[PDB]
């Protein structure tokens, strides 16, 4: 039952406990809370894989596979009683499951969370797509902001960080101050199109008048794909709703450019990259 | 730690919806599905099921018909096999089947891209059950009787020839005698049934050899009709009758109709992880003075040594630091004996030849339990360590602690690297007596002492002695310096005042009786060299005396009270009157028998093999000389006191001086395993055939016999009926025969010989004026020509021919006879020079007669000159495009004339429409001729002996070679360098005036036992799992009369069988029920076998067992045991001598078992010791005379019926496949020995 | 044989050694149908066969076939 | 860039284009064997033969001369 588990699952039922435990918490002490999983998913080529051979691909495989096992499943082993679900947004997903997750613990419901990123690269296909869309770099780089920006570079990642209240945390790497989600409407352009006149919006619904002060960032983490058209929209309705603020505002960087863009892993393994430089 | 499934790049879509192809990924490993496919397992490979890939297609097919395997009743046509593939003990092997729909075609590829197997499928539409009949030849009241073959019984007969089926695979239950009827076992897999059907299949009386499937013809599955023709045995099991009717070449059963399933011949591969360790016998004295002089290399040196250093008084120490001592002509003296003083180990120096293992092993036995620490000081330099590791390995009964202790690090550093393989436990050690917790006592300690030497005599032997375990074993090594080499090295390597510090004999005999030791034994080499076993004695107890000369076997519950004697320290076992009382056997048993374990159980033997050699009397002084001694084992052979060794055969193929002999090859596709084989005519040559003999001058090589010693073409494709596919070389030669006359002839085979059978059909005189080389050559080449282009393709004079090859033998000839009626002549050829040599011998060519043979040009070129209408008969022996190009080249009304064979062998396909040109082809085989020499035969013989009278036939160029340079004769033929014939020379002609020679050839032959066929030979037990082996083996070896002895007669089918079609085969076969334990009926039973011809083989291969631990033996489980060995051996040794004239074979299988003892065979033990004794004395009177001690014997022994398989590890050993049992007996047979071992090492 | 396809192939099969097949068909032939060359280590010879290409090319070989039957 | 060989190939019937409408013919390749077929939408036969990757293509075979003004 284990030879048809997709790879994802398996080492998510590992950087979890892995997370878990990283916090100074014994799993067990969780065993049967009112405690959450949200798990960002865009991609489960393993269970395609697994379910073409009529006579030879066995009936537990969708145990393995199925996209909401990703979190179920988790939740299963921990014996996790709160909220299990996965989610797709396509690149965005993972931060915007820490962000439904962060809620569920903010009012009330949950007491800790499992926020998890998944996505791994088996079918060839899938990029070829990406590529007839012309979002892939065949340079094959992800060159955050700079003019030698064709598309992005995709890569995998399976990441896993634990939310709860501070009244239960014996390590803190950082306190959640606010977080929310909107969605560019129909922009004449095309769906592809970031449009940044909408993320403006966001970035203010959160800010200033309903939230800390633009002027307190001293890093914000951007998407920093590596697009042509991306970059600058992002980028541009950045400082249009951080800046009316002296000192170089806010330092700029992009994990993405490191490491590649883990589409739906993204905002967490972006995250990451943020919790370990503050530590 | 463990790694698991992560789809695969090729797992997901990549092309798209596609109904007609399919790829299984096979695996092996314990734990899959399809690990049954283990139980596969062909000549040790694991080879997937040629049926395996009908199923799989089957299955493929089904797929792109939406339906599954139970409603698409199939059907296969031209299914052609092409490699099989082997399925690796771990890991996965992927299968790709493809269909083409519209075409009915399928093929299979593999992961490589390979081609496995190919033909046609479709779904079956018109299933005629009625195809399916079982209905006899009538009503069999026949139950109760009969005579059938068991499971057991059947993969008997085929796990003999290579097939090791497994379990899963083991599916016909019952069969025929013949093999035509039987029922198969049903398993819900179609891999397996089918290839039980094929087992069927290859399962004829009398045919032997290693068969392969590679056509079926046409396959017929109907899964309806199958459910239907399948019953259900009282077993709960599932089968269903097969029929096998080889008239029509058809294997039906339940719903699988086989049609023309063609199968075929494969390599046996010698996996020599299983070569047997061979072993002689011989009686070793304690006493061994003169040693060694046998070595023509060791008395270059006592000389090359006693030469240059003689005036003073090549590659090894004594020979290299003496004599570079002598270049630069003491301190740099210590400077050029160190370029070379790990040169040490030199031939000279160090006495590594059987000696060594002699003692060794003395001491080896001397321990209750197969276990033996051992130690070696002065390690680095005597490098002992080297060699006892490798003799003590090669029992099968061992465990090893060594420890090589030296007194720097410094010397066991080259040996980190030699000493962790054999695994030698190090440590540091000067002879000054101090015996660490790094030794914690042993049981033997060794030493090289022509070292530097230790130097104090008392002080290192006071260590030595202070690490004995009891009474354990020390071997010392020293040169004396009583010789002319022994005070030579004291000088040399220690520049020391006193370097001549080696004493002599007598001096360090004292050196011994001071540590209270006895020298144990002695071996004085000639050049000075002197070996030293050394045992130190702890008091004897009450040593008990009993004697086992009786026939009663009543000392047995002697022995068996003798096991309530507490610590009987000395309990001492002697015959006194037989000289055949296999003690040696029984305490080999009893030594480690639990009981008798410590029990010290000694031996003494009386052995005198001549009439005067008197001597062996106990309670006086030598019972005590003995009883000092103490060691295990005490012999007495006319004079010396050793016990009964085993030593390493002498390896070297054993030759003979022989008139006659035949080439073979001993390995197919190794021209280097080609050697002169002895010739059955050197073995009989009876009146019958004798008026018919004739000595060769030149044998020569056709291509024939090329293609076969590389093997691109199969022994299969090989007209004639074939007593041993083993020997098949040359099939022309010139000579004298019986007349004197002078001959040139043809012959089926083993032509390459110093003398051949002349086929009077096809054996012609040769004239006057031709040589006889040139006439050497002509034979072959012609007849084939004449038969091609006359007898067959019916030639007329002013035609044109297309001749391939025009430079070849066949071509050259070919071009003569077309010539002479006239014709236009084109041929084809490679060289620019081979244009040359035919342009030349033929002067009727012209340039446009010319065309190329390496490539399809040539069919351009007959086009052209042809204005487009082509050859009236072509002599093709060329390949496959070529030949389809060959073909293009017929005019109308023509002829194609095959005298190749590739594209023949492998049915390719030849496109049909050619056939409106009102062409006909002709497949044409002279080997089909020949023998069976018929009309048409003489027909082509009389083309010859005309064309001949006429000059049309001429002799062609010959390259010559010796009789040593078979192999490059073979060699130069093989990459095309030759133009005309290659012929071997085995005598230089007779000069000018007429002379009327008698040839005087010796000649080196390696010896293969062949049987006259006017003697007969006997086995009892003749009907024993081995004996009908001997049996088989000796019919194919040439023996015509057997007589085969049982106590019963012939009762299981496998036995009815064999002797059944032995009858058939012509040989005369006579079933036995003469006991041989009785004189009266040993006499009864060599005159049995008299009234067949004057008997030449006695095989005793009878044997009762009686296993019992000793407190179960009673005197008569004892006596039962001997009576068909012992017994039977003595009185058929009696009566062989009394009255067999003839004899040339007496043979007598011992066991291992007598060799290092079996718990539990005491009794099995000492009646096989016996017979080693009354062999010994056999050979001694110049008697034919053998025992072998068989190990562990496989694919039929009273193991494989008892135990298990051919992987049961018995006695430390391994089941020894019959077919390396008789060929190792095959080299037994011509030796002097009287006692020789041979098993396989298990682990 | 003047049989056709998979009968032609099985009248090929009862092909004795040194045995001569005589196609007088013409189906198989005209289609270049495959024909299994291993059948020719029988030291079978194939004929192929067309009276109409002796007729009016009355040559050597008709007059022989014409006083067969004479 | 594949310069290829055919063998045997052998047109089985002809395919008749239609007015208006679309005709399908699939081709399938055995690579092992070289063998190749094509088949129609009704499943009938139309060509078969072998193909294959031409490894020396030697352009000595595409010769004009004659000396034969
Ligand atoms: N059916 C029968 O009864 C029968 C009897 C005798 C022989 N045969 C067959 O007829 C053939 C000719 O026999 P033979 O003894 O007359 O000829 P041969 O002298 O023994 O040599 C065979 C010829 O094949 C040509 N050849 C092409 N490539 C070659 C290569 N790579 N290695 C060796 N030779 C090569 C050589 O001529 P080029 O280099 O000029 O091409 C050579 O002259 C043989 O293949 C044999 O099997 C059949
Ligand atoms: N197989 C091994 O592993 C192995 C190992 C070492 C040595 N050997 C040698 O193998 C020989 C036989 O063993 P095997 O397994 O090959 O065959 P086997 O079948 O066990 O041979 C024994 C047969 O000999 C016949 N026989 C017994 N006493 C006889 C007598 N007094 N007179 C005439 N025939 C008698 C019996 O025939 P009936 O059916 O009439 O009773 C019996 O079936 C022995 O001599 C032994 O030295 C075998
Ligand atoms: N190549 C030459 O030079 C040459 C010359 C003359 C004739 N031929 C051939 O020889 C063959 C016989 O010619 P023929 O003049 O003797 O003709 P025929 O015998 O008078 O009639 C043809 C025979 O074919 C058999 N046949 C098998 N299946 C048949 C079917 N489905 N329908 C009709 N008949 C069938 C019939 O015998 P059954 O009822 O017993 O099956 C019939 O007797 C013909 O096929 C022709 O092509 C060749």
């Amino acid at each position: 039952q284990a030879n048809t588990m997709d790879p994802q699952l398996r080492m998510l039922l590992e950087v979890t406990y892995e997370a878990i435990v990283d916090g100074g918490i014994n799993p067990a002490s969780l065993r049967g809370t009112s405690t959450g999983v949200w798990v960002g998913v865009s991609s489960s080529d393993a269970s395609e894989a697994l379910s073409r051979d009529p006579e030879t691909l066995v009936g537990y495989s969708m145990i393995g596979c199925q996209r909401a096992m990703m979190a179920n499943r988790l939740s299963f082993f921990f014996d996790f009683k709160g909220p299990s679900i996965t989610i797709d947004t396509a690149c965005s997903s993972s931060l915007l499951a820490l962000q439904s997750a962060y809620q569920a613990i903010r009012g009330g419901e949950c007491s800790a969370a499992v926020v998890g990123g998944l996505n791994v690269l088996l079918k060839p296909n899938s990029s070829l797509q990406f590529m007839k869309l012309g979002m892939l770099s065949q340079d094959g780089t992800c060159r955050s902001f700079d003019a030698e920006g064709t598309g992005y570079c995709r890569a995998e990642a399976v990441v896993a960080v634990l939310l709860t209240k501070k009244s239960l945390a014996r390590r803190v790497y950082a306190t959640i101050l606010n977080a929310g989600t909107n969605t560019d409407g129909s922009k004449e352009q095309g769906v592809t199109f970031p449009s940044g006149d909408v993320q403006e919006q966001l970035i203010r619904s959160l800010y200033a008048p309903a939230g800390p002060d633009p002027e307190s960032l001293e890093y914000i983490e951007a998407h920093g794909t590596g697009t042509k058209v991306g970059d600058p929209q992002e980028l541009n309705g950045i400082v249009n709703a951080l800046c009316a603020t002296r000192r170089e505002p806010l330092l700029i960087g992009s994990t993405k450019s490191n490491m590649g863009h883990p589409e739906p892993a993204s905002g967490v393994a972006a995250l990451i990259k943020v919790l370990l430089s503050l530590e | 730690s463990q790694a698991w499934d992560v789809p695969s790049a090729a797992d997901f879509p990549s092309g798209s919806s596609c109904s007609s192809v399919a790829v299984y990924k096979f695996d092996v490993s314990p734990e899959s599905p399809d690990h049954y496919l283990v139980d596969h397992c062909i000549d040790g490979r694991v080879l997937f099921p040629g049926t395996g890939y009908l199923w799989l297609t089957w299955k493929t097919l089904a797929r792109a018909l939406s339906q599954n395997l139970e409603e698409t009743p199939v059907v296969f046509e031209d299914v052609t096999l092409h490699q099989a593939t082997i399925l690796p003990k771990t890991g996965t092997v992927s299968l790709e089947v493809r269909l083409l729909e519209a075409s009915h075609a399928f093929e299979v590829s593999d992961s490589n891209g390979s081609l496995i197997a190919s033909g046609k499928v479709y779904q079956w539409e018109s299933p005629d059950p009625k195809l399916f009949d079982t209905r006899a030849a009538v009503d069999p009241a026949d139950s109760t009787a009969e005579f059938r073959l068991s499971q057991g019984d059947v993969y008997k007969d085929l796990r003999l020839r290579g097939y090791d089926y497994g379990p899963f695979f083991q599916l016909v239950l019952e069969s025929d005698l013949e093999g035509n009827r039987g029922r198969l076992q049903w398993n819900d897999s179609w891999v397996s049934f089918l290839d039980a059907m094929l087992h069927m299949s290859i399962l004829a009386p009398g045919q032997l050899g290693l068969y392969l499937p590679t056509r079926f013809t046409s396959i017929r599955i109907d899964p309806v009709t199958h459910r239907q023709k399948l019953y259900t045995l009282q077993d709960t099991t599932q089968a269903a009758d097969v029929v096998v009717d080889r008239n029509l070449n058809t294997v039906v059963a339940g719903g699988a109709l086989f049609l023309g399933a063609h199968s075929s011949v494969a390599p046996r591969r010698p996996q020599e992880h299983l070569k047997p360790i061979l072993e002689k016998f011989c009686f070793t004295p304690h006493v061994e003075s003169g040693c060694l002089a046998g070595n023509t290399a060791l008395q270059e040196e006592l000389q090359l040594c006693r030469g240059l250093a003689q005036a003073l008084q090549l590659p090894r120490l004594l020979a290299a630091a003496c004599q570079l001592q002598l270049n630069g002509n003491l301190g740099q003296v210590l400077a050029q004996e160190r370029p070379l003083l790990c040169d040490d180990p030199l031939l000279s120096g160090l006495l590594d030849a059987p000696a060594l293992k002699a003692c060794v092993d003395t001491a080896l036995e001397n321990m209750a339990s197969p276990k033996m620490k051992v130690v070696e000081v002065l390690a680095g330099d005597g490098q002992l360590y080297s060699r006892i590791p490798a003799l003590l390995n090669t029992q099968p009964v061992m465990d090893l602690d060594y420890t090589a202790t030296d007194r720097n690090p410094q010397a066991l550093e080259a040996a980190q690297a030699k000493l962790e393989q054999l695994h030698v436990t190090q440590g540091q050690w000067d002879p000054a007596n101090p015996a660490p917790g790094s030794l914690g006592k042993a049981d033997l300690l060794v030493c090289n002492c022509a070292l530097a030497t230790l130097g104090d005599p008392a002080v290192a032997v006071g260590n030595m002695a202070a690490t004995l375990k009891e009474g354990g074993f020390l071997l010392l090594h020293t040169l004396l310096a009583g010789h002319p080499l022994g005070e030579m090295v004291g000088f040399l390597t220690s520049p020391e005042q006193g370097g001549r510090h080696l004493l002599s004999q007598d001096q360090w005999e004292s050196l011994f009786a001071g540590a209270s030791l006895h020298l144990v034994a002695l071996k004085r080499s000639f050049y000075g060299s002197v070996l030293f076993l050394c045992r130190q004695q702890t008091p004897q107890d009450s040593p008990v005396f009993l004697s086992v000369e009786d026939t009663s076997f009543r000392w047995v519950d002697s022995l068996k009270d003798i096991l309530a004697d507490a610590s009987s320290r000395p309990v001492w076992l002697m015959a006194v009157g037989c000289s055949t009382s296999g003690v040696v056997g029984m305490v080999n048993c009893l030594r480690k028998e639990p009981g008798g374990h410590r029990i010290r159980c000694v031996l003494v033997s009386n052995l005198s093999s001549t009439s005067p050699a008197p001597e062996m009397h106990p309670s006086s002084s030598e019972l005590q000389k003995v009883l000092q001694g103490d060691l295990v084992m005490n012999v007495y052979r006319d004079g010396a006191w050793g016990a009964f060794r085993h030593f390493p055969l002498e390896q070297d193929r054993p030759e003979k001086q022989t008139e006659h002999a035949f080439v073979n090859v001993l390995s197919r596709g190794d021209l280097s395993s080609i050697r002169w084989v002895c010739s059955p005519l050197h073995y009989a040559l009876p009146a019958s055939c004798q008026d018919r003999l004739c000595s060769v001058y030149y044998t020569s090589l056709n291509f024939r016999d090329v293609m076969l010693a590389t093997g691109k073409l199969s022994p299969d494709s090989i007209p004639g009926k074939w007593l041993t596919r083993d020997c098949m070389l040359g099939m022309e030669f010139s000579g004298r025969d019986a007349s004197g006359r002078r001959v040139m002839g043809m012959v089926p085979a083993e032509g390459l010989a110093t003398s051949v059978l002349l086929l009077q059909h096809a054996t012609w005189e040769v004239p006057s004026t031709w040589t006889l080389e040139e006439a050497a050559s002509v034979p072959i080449v012609y007849t084939t020509a004449y038969y091609s282009l006359v007898v067959r393709g019916r030639m007329q004079p002013g035609e044109s021919v297309l001749i391939h090859s025009g430079s070849g033998g066949v071509g050259q000839a070919a071009i003569a006879i077309a010539l002479s009626r006239g014709c236009r002549v084109f041929t084809t050829v490679g060289s620019a020079e081979k244009r040359a040599y035919l342009q030349a011998r033929f002067p009727q060519l012209d340039e446009t007669c010319f065309a190329n043979s390496r490539d399809t040009s040539f069919e351009q070129h007959v086009l052209r000159h042809t204005a487009g209408k082509g050859v009236d008969l072509v002599l093709n022996s060329l390949a496959e495009e070529k030949l389809q190009a060959s073909v293009r080249c017929l005019a109308q009304h023509g002829r194609f004339l095959e005298i190749g064979k590739f594209d023949l062998s492998n049915n390719h396909a030849l496109g049909m429409a050619v056939f409106l040109k009102n062409v006909t082809f002709h497949g044409i085989l002279l080997d089909s001729l020949f023998e069976e020499g018929g009309a048409t035969w003489q027909e082509v013989s009389e083309l010859l002996k005309a064309g001949i009278q006429e000059g049309v036939v001429q002799p062609l160029k010959c390259t010559v070679f010796p009789r040593t340079k078979v192999e490059a004769a073979f060699r130069y033929m093989a990459q095309g360098k030759h133009i005309g014939k290659v012929v071997i020379q085995v005598r230089e002609e007779e000069q000018g005036p007429a002379p009327r020679g008698l040839p005087p050839i010796a000649l080196t032959g390696l010896s293969k036992t062949f049987c006259p066929p006017h003697k007969s030979y006997v086995i009892t037990g003749g009907l024993g799992g081995f004996g009908l082996q001997l049996a088989q083996w000796l019919r194919l070896r040439g023996a015509q009369k057997l007589v085969l002895t049982s106590r019963s007669g012939i009762r299981t089918g496998y036995q009815a069988r064999q002797v059944r079609e032995w009858r058939r085969q012509g040989v005369q076969v006579l079933v036995s029920t003469s006991n041989a334990s009785s004189l009266d009926g040993a006499r009864s039973l060599i005159t049995e076998a008299t009234q067949l011809g004057p008997v030449g083989g006695v095989f005793n291969l009878a044997m009762v067992l009686r296993d019992a631990v000793l407190e179960n033996q009673t005197p008569e489980f004892f006596q039962d045991v001997s009576k068909p060995k012992y017994s039977g051996t003595a009185n058929l040794d009696r009566v062989t001598r009394e009255a067999c004239p003839e004899l040339d074979y007496f043979v007598i299988f011992s066991s291992v078992s007598c060799g290092r003892g079996n718990a539990g065979q005491a009794n099995y033990g000492f009646a096989n010791s016996a017979m080693e004794r009354i062999c010994e004395k056999r050979r001694h009177d110049g008697l034919p005379g053998l025992a072998v001690q068989w190990g562990a014997i496989g694919d039929v022994g009273v193991v494989l019926e008892t135990m298990g398989t051919n992987d049961t590890v018995i006695g430390g050993t391994l089941p020894q496949r019959i077919a390396s049992c008789l060929e190792v007996l095959d080299l037994f047979l011509s030796q002097p020995h009287p006692v020789l071992s041979s098993f396989v090492l298990a682990e």
